[PDB]
RNA sequence: CGAUGUCGGCUCAUCACAUCCUGGGGCUGAAGUAGGUCCCAAGGGUAUGGCUGUUCGCCAUUUAAAGUGGUACGCGAGCUGGGUUUAGAACGUCGUGAGACAGUUCGGUCCCUAUCUGCCGUGGGCGCUGGAGAACUGAGGGGGGCUGCUCCUAGUACGAGAGGACCGGAGUGGACGCAUCACUGGUGUUCGGGUUGUCAUGCCAAUGGCACUGCCCGGUAGCUAAAUGCGGAAGAGAUAAGUGCUGAAAGCAUCUAAGCACGAAACUUGCCCCGAGAUGAGUUCUCCCUGACCCUUUAAGGGUCCUGAAGGAACGUUGAAGACGACGACGUUGAUAGGCCGGGUGUGUAAGCGCAGCGAUGCGUUGAGCUAACCGGUACUAAUGAACCGUGAGGCUUAACCU
RNA sequence: AAUUCCUUGUCGGGUAAGUUCCGACCUGCACGAAUGGCGUAAUGAUGGCCAGGCUGUCUCCACCCGAGACUCAGUGAAAU
RNA sequence: ACACAGGUGGUCAGGUAGAGAAUACCAAGGCGCUUGAGAGAACUCGGGUGAAGGAACUAGGCAAAAUGGUGCCGUAACUUC
RNA sequence: AGGACCGAACCGACUAAUGUUGAAAAAUUAGCGGAUGACUUGUGGCUGGGGGUGAAAGGCCAAUCAAACCGGGAGAUAGCU
């Protein structure tokens, strides 16, 4: 409809970097313990979705202290504050999940239009 | 899956009370051709409202 | 995360993989997520620990295949189940440390006693 | 149930819906009027406008595509070089479907799909 | 306290400074025209008559048109009701409708129930589904046992069986709000509200709340 | 006995109260926490596994609780076929033997297309007293009724200590139900890509057919749960057991005989839904039709000409509506569907050309090409003008306001 | 024990929990030596038990592809 | 019984892949199985795919799912070797 | 070499589902066993009813077998319906 994303567009931000399926990604979100607030880095290889509206939700992956862990966010939340791109990559896919089941295996890097 | 008794006359009219056709009760008549058809038909003459559209 | 789910253990003294028998609490309860104690046996033991091999006792989930879902919409998948023993009767944790990460709605007393020893939370 | 769903199954499999799909539309774009059942021809409509539009950009990629659908160069040379030059200007309806009588055999509604600038 | 009739655009999500990201639905709420108040001496109750939107005044017909004639003129898409007890109303439409549910927190959405069709026990009910594997010809989905041998001898009343699931008026109640929208004529509720986009809505404040 | 299918399990229930939990009280050898026993109460709830064919039982681990029964020891024209209970075979035992056993052991065909009652849904006809379009009141009828833990009251009252409340607030759960697809996901054989074997399009290139969609990798809309919102209460009226005030019969005593006040999840409400065929057929608002005659037993009508109104129906394009009917949107005064245009999405750098390399292949053009069911527009195609039904002021008696 | 009524005998192993199973004991109701006793490699669409993998068997179902069911036209039964 | 998914001896044996008379697509050749047309309910039949769990189902892993080929390395108790 | 191994033709019939007025008076689909031998199969012949034949089940002897079919004794008898 167009009364939909008239509230979206306001509650959209401009400052979402551009990433690709492959991208290695430092995601700082935010996290209360008590009273204090604090940024948290989740840096990971991007599985993601393209811009759906507001709901957009892209999955990164990191293997933590032996244990890959999965995580996806929203791109408009606030609780994402900054997302960096780091190092890039050149994947043929939109979805990694058979480059992401399996581990000792690296995605390689491509310099231009990734 | 069988009856027990045997279903009677009077039980099969009113079954077949509502297996009754109803007609068609209007046919339009052309412009062109004064001759009749169903209702969003072609006239079987080869004309629609406007024009002689198919040549069979 | 249900009954007969084979779970591996997060803990050192705890030990190899165990296989949950109950989830605790409510009538008839289908599923544990992360922050709810289960029961459990002990299928392998490695030799040197406290815990022995078909032994009964309770567990905490501190990592699920399904995961947990933030306030925000966002989820925290795992690959593999892992839950960290304890006590039968005062409910503590019985191992010195703890291996892999741990989520944060194990926030609350004991559980705070499990982030105290996690390494990422 | 089926909602917001297109299509119609036509008690056939995929296969044979785009085979007798793929041949009525070159029937239809030989003969430039065919005589069908009614929702095969309102299935017609979909499968062979497309094709239409995509002999509007005459292209060695666009060929190929009318080519990989409706299998047949004969149709694909009629439709670039006199369907599309024909409707050039025309944006959308290419086919007028009228409706006829029924078929002895079975009470099937037929129906007349035709192109609407017919050479004939 | 009296409600208003809106209608369902779709679902969406508000995000929150704490991150709280609250599942609303958008309820396009227009200027609701009051038609017909009721009394106690021509009735034998008190309420008053709305409608709302418009049409095309071909579609109207004369009966219609002369209800909608009748102190103050324009066309709407249907007409409800909405009792009262110790509320007072006139009788020409409202100007800016929803700002009547600016100070309410928790309203009671109604609207029509998306239709299922003609619905097995396992979708209408949650009827169990007996074996897959082991034997079973021809049992998997059926209803079971209907009925308790000769002793009662029928079945009774109120079984439950396959029929139409769907297309009844569904009563969701306690929905908070989260905005009031006034020149965009919208009421945003939290959560899932019956229906399909489109269909007809009555929102109220709760009887529980 | 011209046939009423047997135990147990699956699915589905419904009733009784001799109550397992929750609710309300009397007594206690009831300090508190906990109990024991008895009275009232059926509104809701009342496990998962190991063994055994098992009901049962023992056991493990929960739960507030894992009730006792009736219904052909409920339910085989709903399921199973492990048990029992045909024909094969064997062991122990009996018999000379054929054979036999409430013994044991391995294997052993479970049919029916629903006429009637009965329920689950959905229509057609007529009635409702002129004909229609709607909005309703509510006599009835159904649905729902469960409950744990933590914190404050408060380590307070109580108790030597140990321990530890009633009453009253708040948060968060388990099971269940209703709705929904915004999130997380599933499917998505109508979208895109990779790849194998073969055949064809004259051949390279590029495509198509078949091999479960050939095999996969993702995926839009819809449908969905594992996902997300919400909900069973608060509050009245009358009460059961119980507790009383006043008060005689019976100078006292007594909840009772007169009078009066509390008292439960049970009853009637309150919350949600169906509901005027509620023949007792209801109420309100609006719209529409106010012409001539002829024949005639005249508790009354019949026929002709002119007119067909409001509205409905038929036909067509159709829908988050639907088995068919029904319901809803639209019918050129139009966005109802298809097409077209623009986006979004989803695959992931199309074909052709050029460069590098011996070649597979890599790179530029290029986030390119294609894209459904989605969103916004656009009269290009189909929704033709008619035609059909429905009439012409709507009975009698009695009474009020007029006249 | 294809044999044992009491019997789910008693003890041990396996399981969180084992009337079945495996290993023992002998209290053989009512084993036993060509009506063959005991053992055994290989074999078995043979009977019982456990483990790995695997999964809609199941927790608990969800969607889809086709053939019927449903509507229309032609023909047109049956048990009772 | 039937223009009936059953039964019926021998002979020939093309291409590609393949050990093959298996199997997939095809040659020469023969067919589209003597009711159709719509719609896309429950339910039944035959299949496809499933989050998390993996036999908790059940009389019983019934049924489905799984592994599957060639070359090489390597292979236990027992044994009539 | 082998009543040897894997596996099509061929022969068989262990499990499940479907069908049960069936497509069929025992089949189909998906798996299953043997597949150089006590194999399998074509043509003709022989064994006859208290009889034949049987790697034995009361199995088979023309959809029929603890005594085939056909005709006769025969309108057996029936204290039963």
């Amino acid at each position: 409809s167009n009364i939909i994303k008239q509230l979206e567009q306001e509650q959209m931000k401009q400052d979402v970097p551009s990433f690709r399926p492959g991208d290695t990604v430092e995601v700082k979100v935010w996290v209360v313990e008590g009273s204090k607030k604090r940024l948290q880095a989740f840096e990971g290889v991007v599985i993601a979705i393209r811009n759906r509206g507001l709901h957009s939700a892209f999955t990164v992956r990191k293997i933590s202290n032996g244990e890959g862990v999965e995580r996806v966010f929203q791109t408009h939340s606030p609780v994402v504050d900054s997302i960096s791109v780091k190092r890039r990559g050149a994947v043929r896919k939109a979805k990694l999940y058979y480059l992401r089941e399996r581990t000792g295996k690296a995605a390689r890097i491509k310099e231009r239009l990734n | 899956a069988v009856q027990q008794n045997k279903p009677t006359r009077s039980k099969r009219g009113m079954r077949r009370s509502h297996d009754a056709l109803t007609a068609v009760t209007s046919l339009s008549v052309d412009k062109t051709s004064g001759e009749k058809h169903l209702r969003h038909h072609i006239t079987a003459d080869g004309y629609y409202r406007g024009r002689k559209v198919i040549a069979k | 995360i249900q009954e007969q789910t084979m779970l591996n253990v997060a803990d050192n003294s705890g030990a190899r993989r165990v296989m949950c028998i109950k989830v605790l609490g409510g009538s008839h309860r289908r599923y544990a997520g992360v922050g709810d104690i289960i029961k459990i046996t002990i299928k392998e033991a490695i030799p040197r620990g406290k815990v022995k091999k078909g032994d009964v006792l309770k567990a905490v989930v501190v990592r699920t295949k399904k995961g947990v879902r933030r306030p925000d919409g966002s989820v925290i998948r795992f690959d593999g189940n892992a839950c960290v023993l304890l006590n039968n009767n005062s409910e503590q944790p019985i191992g010195t440390r703890i291996f892999g990460p741990v989520t944060r709605e194990l926030r609350s007393e004991k559980f705070m006693k499990i982030i105290s020893l996690a390494p990422e939370v | 149930m089926r909602h917001r769903k297109s299509g119609r199954q036509l008690n056939r499999n995929s296969s044979h819906r785009q085979a007798m799909f793929r041949n009525m539309a070159g029937s239809l774009v030989r003969h430039e009027i065919i005589k069908t059942t009614l929702p095969k021809a309102k299935e017609l409509r979909r499968v062979v406008e497309p094709l239409i539009t995509l002999a509007k950009t005459d292209s060695v990629a666009n060929r190929r595509l009318a080519f990989a659908r409706t299998r047949d160069n004969e149709i694909v040379a009629k439709l670039f070089n006199e369907l599309g030059p024909r409707f050039a200007s025309r944006a959308g309806g290419y086919t007028r479907i009228l409706k006829c009588g029924f078929r002895a055999g079975d009470n099937a509604p037929m129906a007349y799909i035709e192109l609407v600038d017919r050479s004939e | 306290m009296i409600g208003l009739v809106g209608k369902k655009v779709g679902m969406t999500r508000i995000f929150t400074e704490d991150g709280v990201s609250i599942p609303v639905t958008v309820i396009e709420v227009e200027a609701n025209r009051v038609t017909q108040v009721k009394d106690l001496a021509n009735d034998g109750y008190r309420a008053i008559q709305v409608t709302t939107g418009a049409k095309k005044a071909n579609r109207v017909t004369k009966p219609e048109a002369g209800h909608f004639a009748k102190a103050g003129v324009e066309a709407g898409r249907g007409l409800w009701e909405f009792r009262l007890a110790e509320g007072e109303e006139f009788t020409v439409g409202q100007s800016i409708s929803v700002e009547l549910f600016a100070d309410v927190k928790k309203v009671d959405v109604t609207g029509t129930s998306k239709g299922k069709g003609f619905a097995g026990t396992v979708k209408r009910w949650n009827f169990r589904t007996q074996d897959a594997t082991h034997g079973n010809s021809l049992s998997h989905r059926v209803p079971g046992s209907i009925g308790q041998n000769q002793t009662p001898g029928k079945v009774f009343k109120g079984k439950k069986m396959a029929g139409q699931m769907g297309n009844e008026r569904v009563t969701v109640q306690s929905l908070d709000v989260v905005r009031v929208d006034a020149e965009r004529n919208l009421l945003l509720v939290k959560g899932a509200v019956p229906g399909a986009t489109g269909s007809d809505l009555i929102v109220k404040p709760a009887v529980k709340a």
